[PDB]
DNA sequence: ACACACTCTCCAATTCTCTAA
DNA sequence: TTAGAGAATTGGAGAGTGTGTTTTTTTTTTTTTTT
């Protein structure tokens, strides 16, 4: 609902009692949301393999 | 990938323009107004063509119209491809501009919206929509040749590049198309090949019977193009139509 | 046809003249000769020139001087209002530059 | 036993905010606050037991509307937010997030618990959002320091200006090149996360994908320049302003000369050496971020106002009621209540449009006590601007060039007052500017590169003291004043006031000054009978709000009458029309929707006493001073 | 000399193919 | 059917190179000499 530079932090603690942080406004309500978008800024992707011409 | 929504507008645009089919001013009879203008276009050599947002209001129970209003900047070209069909059914004399011929860049227009909004009444949510504004022009500038196509060729190999599309910066090819030769620099506009377009800015203000209490006029800028240049006068007071667009830090 | 058939049937009138003096400015009243004086200028004489090259003014100028009260204003006003081509401008806000240009 | 989520940095926990703002806002009922409040002897047992929130809630969904004031004292009063005061002050951005997500979600729960016909969709599809205020005391502008970064702040002040509204994007449109597919990106931080390659699977190709500038969404925003309020400035100092940063529904809220509370996280920021690099300078830049802004109706209220103009002394009443501490003068007292109810604004098809308002001219001796009423009259009303002759300059007085157009007192003052003091200093060239204010109620400007016509509704206020500086019995009226006669000619009313000795008027005069050094804050006042201040202006706002008067056919021949007994012996055309327009603000007054003969004859009445003309010499026109 | 944009190069991570138990 | 030995293809680490940077009004308030 309000502008991209209004967000706060989020932090999200596991069990054994270690922390992780991610930001915007909606992870603060939707864990399904956080959980995804924590995964999401991770790099790599393993690159891929490919029948037909004439 | 390909936009199922633009195909169905220009294919029903299209039959818009075939059968809207009003009946005669003083009869009972089918007149058909859009064919008959575009045979009247044949006979004069004319490039834009005139709609009613009233005759659009009425068809297809006026989703067709919501369409337009809503995402005209989307929907443009599928309204360029859905007339240019219909011209080359009924008078392909006029898709030509002796050697060869290029193409005629038509323009679609509309007017009789239903609502004139103020200049004080732009805000970013409307961007893309259809409008209409009205203001007295303060100042005008002078007619310039925009570039709309073009066309490079490379001095390194005798090789051409074609069809070149530029928004809002001045714009080049990416690579050699002859993979004989790698140079990316030193390409040359041919002007003979590439396409320009009129254009032209001019510059507004609010009209004074309408400012608020204590306030003061703000001012917009207005782009003009084609058979539309210099046809508005400074001190003039004026009612204008089309789309508001936002512009870069190019 | 009508606008050719309503100008036709008031320009055959006997009463025009009077009728159009009458007609400019209807808020004020009396003062029929400055409504006449602004008719005149309104409608201005014809422009020309001599075969020497030298040009004869064809148009009309006006002043009104008047004590307080005497609604003066009301006269600009009815013409700034009225008039296709024109512009209101007063003698103490304004400039050399702002008047002729800039 | 599950993972939790937490305020970075705080051991606050999401859910308990959640769950108590949820408890506050759908079992909050108004009793708890009076609870608070001194007495509950205040509370009204039917009303104050309702659920407050839930009826506002209902509102919002039938009236179509997307936002909630919440004045953050409710807080307290209810148990289980004690807690969540602090928590709100001490981290705006993530708790305001909260409780939007909490609002949105109890109105969905409305409709779906009492199983009512409204679109599910549609209020799926809308943003609510709360707007808190009354956080707590005032903060001096100049007071705030490191130890407030992204707290919770209320600020006082006046509006100098604002800027047009800047498009702000927030989500971004990616097209690919080569395959045409497309991808829209949020925006956080600022930042646009751009694709590293096209996503499609058959054409995963780097630097595929392109940004389509006009198939983006932006939002509104627009920076607004306060200045501190006098009140707080150091000695010997003048005033600072602060920067305010607003978006969306309030935009275009504020004009210049407004005056304003606002409620806003106090933020900080970095800026770049150039606009090349990264490298970012030390001092830190500083703005608000506001969220709430506040200015400066029921049966009851028109109850009040419907017995309080039944009375019988109610002019008298009004007239000693707007400036109370100040002894007699009650003409001149009159003439400015008619002056802030005004006559009616006209326009017709042809012909124009005529003033509704009411210029005053104050001349006389020295100490009279004029200078003293303006002060009052700068305080009533809401719109306004007091200024002195030195003071003021043509182009300050109306507006100013600098290629863009600025406003001067005369345009701030639109729809007000305008208080003028010493207006016999300013020369015969600034004077000059004022016969067409006066006379249109337009300003006309003509330099190089702007051309146009503005409104001015604007009506004077003015003190002045005759040539010589005291009044000379042995000149006549028009020389002692000396203003010349097309400027004299645009005022409504002209008041001469005479500093005449007496014995009986003195010992009342010097009783009434000393009593009020009898007592440290004096609760002492001049008369027993007198209206708040607020209660007046709610009369005299409703009175001009809804009242519109119309001229009778005696009222018509009382005029005519009248104005042919003045003119026949000078009298002005402009004598008449003031006349009209004095009636029209009496009749006002009273709450009546005509004129009539009682109303036509005050105002001749009030115009005679004003300036002093039973005294006057009908043929050499001296004032008699034994006759005062 | 200090952040940047761009080019070049080598090395090992990876998947594919063949052989025999 | 599993698995292990050998060959080919690709990614990007990271090293290197070249580059850019400091720096005639027109309108409006105020002091001063000139008629
Ligand atoms: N009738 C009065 N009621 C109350 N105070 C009064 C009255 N007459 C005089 N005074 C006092 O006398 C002083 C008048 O000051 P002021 O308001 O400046 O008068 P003034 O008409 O503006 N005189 P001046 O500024 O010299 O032209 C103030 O202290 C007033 O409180
Ligand atoms: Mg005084
Ligand atoms: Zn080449
Ligand atoms: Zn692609």
């Amino acid at each position: 609902a309000r502008h991209s530079r209004f967000g706060g932090l989020l932090s999200i603690q596991t069990p054994d009692k270690t922390r992780l942080t991610v930001s915007g406004s909606q992870a603060l309500v939707d864990e399904k949301i956080a959980l995804q978008k924590l995964d999401d800024s991770k790099k790599w992707n393993k690159r891929i393999i490919k029948a037909a011409e004439g | 990938v390909d936009d199922v929504t633009g195909e169905k507008v220009r294919e029903a645009f299209e039959q818009f323009l075939e059968d809207f089919s009003v009946q005669s001013t003083d009869t009972g009879e089918v007149e058909k107004v859009y064919r008959a203008q575009i045979e009247f276009m044949k006979i004069y050599d004319l490039n834009t063509i005139y709609i009613d947002y009233q005759h659009l209001s009425m068809r297809e129970n006026g989703a067709l119209a919501m369409a337009i209003s809503e995402q005209y900047y989307r929907f443009l070209p599928f309204l360029q491809k859905g007339l240019r069909r219909v011209v080359r059914k009924y008078a392909p004399e006029l898709l030509n501009t002796s050697p060869e011929q290029t193409e005629r860049v038509f323009q679609i227009s509309f007017f009789n919206l239903p609502t004139v909004h103020r200049i004080r009444d732009i805000r970013s949510e409307k961007i893309g929509s259809l409008l209409s504004i009205s203001g007295t022009v303060t100042r005008t500038s002078e007619v310039r040749p925009e570039l709309y196509k073009a066309s490079f060729t490379c001095d390194m190999c005798r090789a051409i590049v074609d069809n070149v599309e530029q928004s809002f910066k001045y714009t080049e090819p990416t690579f050699c198309p002859n993979p004989s030769c790698e140079n990316r620099a030193f390409w040359t506009l041919n002007v003979t090949r590439s396409r320009f377009l009129d254009w032209q800015k001019v510059r507004i203000q609010e009209n004074a019977n309408e400012i608020p209490t204590g306030s003061m006029p703000r001012t917009l800028d207005v782009i003009l193009r084609g058979d539309s240049v210099e046809r508005a006068k400074p001190g003039d007071r004026c009612k204008f139509t089309g789309v508001e667009i936002v512009v870069p830090d190019v | 046809s009508d606008e050719i058939n309503e100008l036709k049937e008031m320009v055959k009138d006997e009463h025009i003249y009077d009728k159009l003096v009458r007609s400019i400015a209807p808020a004020v009243f009396g003062h029929e000769a400055v409504k006449k004086g602004i008719l005149l200028q309104m409608l201005g004489g014809v422009h020309k020139s001599t075969v020497e090259g030298i040009k004869l003014r064809g148009d009309i100028n006006i002043c009104v001087v008047g004590d307080p009260s005497t609604s003066k204003s009301q006269f600009l006003k009815y013409v700034v209002g009225f008039a296709p081509r024109s512009v209101y401008t007063s003698g103490k806000a304004s400039s050399a530059a702002g008047l002729t240009a800039a | 036993s599950e993972p939790l989520r937490i305020i970075w940095g705080t051991n606050v926990s999401i859910q308990e905010c959640t769950t108590n703002f949820r408890n506050f806002l759908m079992s909050f009922k108004y009793k708890f606050r009076k609870i608070l409040d001194e007495r509950e002897e205040f509370i009204n047992n039917t009303t104050d037991e309702e659920l407050y929130y839930i009826k506002q809630l209902n509102e919002m969904r039938e009236l179509g509307t997307s936002n909630l004031n919440l004045d953050a004292r409710n807080l307290l009063a209810y148990k289980q937010t004690e807690d969540l005061y602090h928590q709100l002050l001490n981290y705006p951005q993530e708790v305001i997030s909260i409780m939007d997500q909490t609002i949105k979600d109890c109105m969905v729960s409305l409709i779906v618990d009492n199983n009512l016909d409204y679109d599910l969709d549609e209020i799926e599809t809308k943003f609510y959002k709360v707007r808190p205020y009354n956080v707590g005391s005032c903060k001096g502008m100049r007071e705030l320091n490191p130890n407030d970064i992204d707290k919770l702040i209320n600020l006082k002040g006046l509006v100098l200006r604002s800027t047009p509204v800047i498009p702000d994007m927030k989500v971004a449109f990616f097209k690919c090149n080569v395959c045409d597919h497309t991808m829209a990106v949020e925006i956080d931080r600022g930042v646009i996360q751009e694709p590293a390659r096209c996503e499609r699977i058959d054409c995963n190709e780097p630097n595929s994908m392109s940004l389509i500038h006009n198939r983006c969404s932006f939002a509104d925003k627009q920076v607004i320049k306060l200045q501190e309020t006098p009140d707080f400035v150091p000695d010997g100092q003048t005033p600072h302003s602060i920067s305010l940063c607003v978006y969306d529904e309030l935009v275009d809220s504020c004009r210049a000369g407004d005056r304003i509370e606002v409620t806003g996280t106090f933020r900080s920021i970095p800026i770049r050496a150039n606009s090349r690099q990264r490298v970012l300078k030390s001092l830190y830049k500083t703005y608000v971020d506001v969220v709430h802004v506040k200015k400066v109706i029921t049966d009851q209220d028109l109850a009040k106002i419907r017995e309080v103009a039944a009375r019988e002394d109610l002019y008298s009443l009004l007239a000693r009621s707007i400036a109370p501490s100040i002894y007699e003068l009650e003409d001149v007292k009159k003439g400015i209540l008619l002056q802030l109810f005004g006559g009616t604004n006209k326009t017709f098809t042809k012909g124009g449009r005529y003033r509704g308002d009411i210029n005053i001219l104050l001349c006389g001796d020295p100490s009279t006590s004029k200078s003293q009423i303006l002060q009052y009259v700068h305080k009533i009303t809401p719109r306004g601007v007091y200024t002195s002759g030195k003071g003021s300059s043509a182009v300050g007085l109306t507006a100013y060039i600098t290629l863009v157009l600025e406003s001067g007192a005369l345009v701030l003052s639109d729809g007000g007052v305008c208080c003028i003091d010493e207006f016999d200093k300013m020369s015969d060239s600034t004077r000059s500017v004022l016969h067409e204010v006066m006379e249109q109620q337009t300003i006309s400007i003509a330099k190089a590169g702007i051309i146009t016509t503005l409104n001015a509704r604007s009506s004077i206020l003015a003190s002045a003291n005759p040539i010589g500086s005291r009044y000379n019995p042995n000149l006549p009226v028009t020389e002692n004043i000396d203003l010349p006669p097309p400027l004299l000619s645009r005022f409504d009313l002209v008041y001469l006031v005479l500093d005449k000795v007496d014995e009986k008027n003195d010992r009342e005069l010097a009783k009434h000054l000393t009593n009020l050094y009898l007592e440290d804050k004096p609760e002492h006042i001049s008369q027993d009978d007198v209206l708040p201040v607020e209660f007046l202006t709610m009369y005299i706002s409703y009175a001009k709000e809804h009242i519109h008067p119309i001229i009778t056919e005696a009222a018509k021949t009382e005029l005519v009458r009248a104005y042919v007994g003045m003119r026949k012996m000078t009298a002005t055309t402009r004598q008449l029309e003031s006349m009209i327009r004095l009636a029209e603000a009496h009749a006002k007054m009273k709450l009546k929707n005509v004129v009539e003969l009682e109303d036509v004859q005050e105002a001749v009445r009030l115009i005679r006493s004003a300036i002093k003309d039973y005294a006057t010499d009908p043929k050499t026109g001296k004032i008699d001073m034994n006759l005062v």
